[PDB]
């Protein structure tokens, strides 16, 4: 907790982390996002939608310090990392995302739970996966890395294109 | 709105600019727009945020009808009305649910909510009980 | 004068003036606008529209009465008496009703009341009951 | 409900729609706005007479679009018409009044049946109508057309200069 | 204090100038001494005639005591205290009796009584049962 | 009721009657004064003393209207010709205040009843009508006409001084 | 600062600073005087003393957690909070007790108090017992 | 009390009068200022440490007027003397402090209550009273006097230094 400090490691300016904790704090009053605070956020997002397993996986992306339950401080890294920080970063963070065992790789069946995910919390029936390997896996073993994806993000112009958008706030 | 760069992040590489529903792309730029909005209720100035009144389009202050009583010469909006209940009507916005003050008269209670639109099925069963018994 | 045109129409080809009747033409052109009221009642400023004040002339606010407590210098009515109760009165001239506060002395609001010319058999029946009941 | 949109479509400005609209809303805040209402509105201008039959008459008079209770956007269009409005609309619009089947004409017992019904919500014991059709019947038949009705009321001056007189509202 | 001067009128012929009590002549020239005074409690600014916080002098509002709180640089006194319970202590000054806010506590009550040196032994009959009850 | 209108009928300025009307009011709200009113005021500036009986004499003073009661216009009126007005019109109220049953003169027991109801309300006993007679009356038959009373207070330089002293508001 | 001074003259001349005390000198010289905080809630202007949100320093208005909230242009503290309710927060900084008024919602109530950081297992017993039997 | 009597007979202006005031109807708000309430004061100062002992010492050190309880300007007129006043009346505040019995002399047990009140309030065992009387007793007799005290810590330019470090308030 510290807006002259977050300023230092964050790419957010003064106005904008201010208005970032004022977005935070509405959703989880000092209660510090868990699981079900999430599934409740992309409820009011998607209707007639379950987001209670994309909550999970969105979840386990998060916690490297202590209380298993994420807190501002490294929620608003990660949103730095996703909107302001270099292509390595967000794509590294989409990796990690994707990698949900942590362990190095995305495999088919990896990729499944999320594209699940995403579809459950709302033309290809789910298998949209098929598409996915086949213009992102070099090796064409099943396994995506991290050097993999980075640089069969690269090769698509199309997703540079999205993925520096840049996104203001406030 | 700012918790949909996680929502976004989980879609790039398998639906990037194919298709979407409502997440990427922060679009009309939107942004910058939320200023600190003055409601004079009876002299009382009550100040919010624009986007607290945007949360229900489907009321007075949700919608493009309190700029009937918007004043261009002052830049606010006055409302001839009773500054205590309104207290309530604005905080639904805030917290998500109406609250009943127990103090306030059921009738008068009713006759605003039926001024700003607000429909009184909402009330939230943290008060439900109140209001209910004091209507008789 | 948004409702009258229309009782206006209804005599048009058949009723010149006549007897005693109060639609036709907005004589004297009362038309002086409608200007913020700034009543400031120990300290707190309440804003009404002085057409609000004209609905009851036989009151303290609603007769040239008070006038005895309009400032000159800081253009505005100063009452140094409770702002609580009067939100109460001022929500009369709104609202036509007038309203007991639950939380407020019967004496003190019966005191209010009688400082402002206004009578208690004009309770409401919302609140006719509380008024009753606390007056022992 | 538009407020830009509204100040188009009339000829009131900014500043006066938004009076008659704190006087509509004032009279029937989001609630019914029907016969009842009207009833209610002309009792207080006019205390010890009754406007039940001449609020029937007047909610008669609206009603274009499909919900039967009158809105605010008919509310002001007919006040743009009997207040700013052309002569051939304001009297298009009394016409429109006086004809309660919708038929097209005035009759004796339906112009019989206004002057009741005014003279009941407030010198010659209801017989005017027989003033009235005397000189505004260019027929002699006892039917009183639109254009009967408009050319007639040019004829009288002291119409005209009452119907011209430029009501301001505020 | 302009009542005196028909107290003053009976009083011509028999006993002028000759030795007097409290009435004849408006001494020490206290005339034109009163203005609104500013009373800031919590950022609520009360304001009230300096003249009614002179009715009770054995108070901290009455004696000079509440000019240890005054702020020269913004000419008003001010109070780090709870702005809704001064309404009642003001009101004290205004209508003569104490009276006590049924939704307020009585701790809360009693310690704001003690800190502006009311005494709660003041408080009318009109609420002294509501206030004796409640102090269990 | 008019603060313009009494502005002309009497010697106090608007400020003035502003003050005077909430002086007035904090004392009668809306009420009008009566007998048992004065008392209360009185009685409220001067404690340990009845003041009843000069309530009485006092409220006789009032009342040329209608309702027994007086009305802040005769109230302020009242005032005016005490404060503002001539000699001959703050000595003829005096006057009138003490001639009790209101038939033009003031006898030794009418000015007994009010040196005693002021000595009630708050070094002779109570005789101090001896010395007031022996030294206003003219005639010495033991009645003190209105003449009589005002060419006899011009003799005495000490009441003039006093009476004339300018006694401003506020 | 003012009651210290007495603990200090009590160890002049036998004890220098020696082990863990905290009264001798006033240093890193924390004499930054006492400025009136503005705190903008609702509209309402809430005005304490900036050592009376230090009272309590493991909360939102205690920590640097309120600087969230500050606009830097209007030199103030704004929360589009409940006003009401941030009386009794405001209230118990200044008291040292937190109140729960008699006539406010518990989940209304509960609400606020988790926006400020502040546990209700702080509530005093003069109304402890109203907030046990109105949470059910 | 008074704001202006007080600026003339204290050290302190008008602007730190009311910061001391204000910080003093904190603790006690028109309330008994008796032992208790400085008992209450100093077990805030220093948590897990009993404030009873000095509170009697340190009350017993004030009453010169009547009311037992010490009152505002007592208060701060030894404030004043200990914040401002010149060093033979911070020592002067200080001796009349240390006797307790208000006899005029300073002896071992008398010290030893001293030291046992502020250590119980809150290296030696208690024994600092015998370093204290080594240095500070020039008759080695077990008895320190005032003037004996004055002196003994002019010589000691540590408590010089310490004792003149001026104290702002506000
Ligand atoms: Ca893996
Ligand atoms: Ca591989
Ligand atoms: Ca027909
Ligand atoms: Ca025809
Ligand atoms: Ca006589
Ligand atoms: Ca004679
Ligand atoms: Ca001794
Ligand atoms: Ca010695
Ligand atoms: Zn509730
Ligand atoms: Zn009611
Ligand atoms: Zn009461
Ligand atoms: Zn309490």
């Amino acid at each position: 907790m510290g807006l002259e400090q977050l300023e230092a490691q964050t790419n957010f300016t003064k106005r904008e982390l201010q208005v970032l904790y004022r977005g935070f704090k509405n959703e989880c009053p000092s209660g510090v996002v868990n699981e079900d605070t999430f599934k409740q956020i992309y409820a009011q997002f998607f209707p007639h939608g379950d987001a209670s397993t994309y909550a999970h996986y969105l979840f386990n992306a998060f916690d490297t310090t202590q209380t298993g339950s994420v807190k501002f401080e490294d929620f608003v890294t990660a949103l730095s990392i996703l909107l302001r920080g270099t292509v390595h970063e967000k794509l590294r963070w989409t990796f990690n995302l994707y990698d949900i065992n942590k362990d190095g790789y995305i495999n088919k069946e990896e990729m499944m739970d999320i594209v699940k995910a995403i579809y459950d919390m709302m033309d290809t029936p789910r298998q949209h996966v098929d598409v996915f390997f086949q213009k992102m896996d070099k090796n064409k073993d099943g396994i995506v890395t991290l050097d993999e994806f980075l640089e069969s993000c690269q090769e698509d112009d199309n997703i540079m294109r999205s993925l520096q958008l840049f996104q203001n706030v406030m | 709105a700012a918790w949909l760069p996680f929502a976004r992040a989980a879609a790039i590489g398998w639906m990037p600019v194919a298709n979407c529903p409502m997440p990427l792309a922060p679009a009309d730029k939107n942004k910058r727009q939320d200023e600190l909005i003055v409601l004079n209720v009876s002299g009382r100035r009550f100040q919010t945020w624009r986007t607290t009144l945007e949360r229900y389009p489907d009321t007075l202050l949700g919608s493009t009808e309190k700029e009937f009583f918007f004043n261009e010469d002052t830049k606010e909006y006055f409302f001839d009305r009773d500054p205590e209940v309104f207290r309530c009507v604005l905080n639904f916005y805030r917290t998500g649910k109406l609250h009943y003050p127990r103090y306030e008269c059921i009738s008068a209670y009713d006759d605003e909510l039926a001024f700003y639109g607000i429909l009184p099925e909402i009330i939230g069963d943290c008060c439900y009980e109140e209001y209910k018994d004091r209507k008789r």
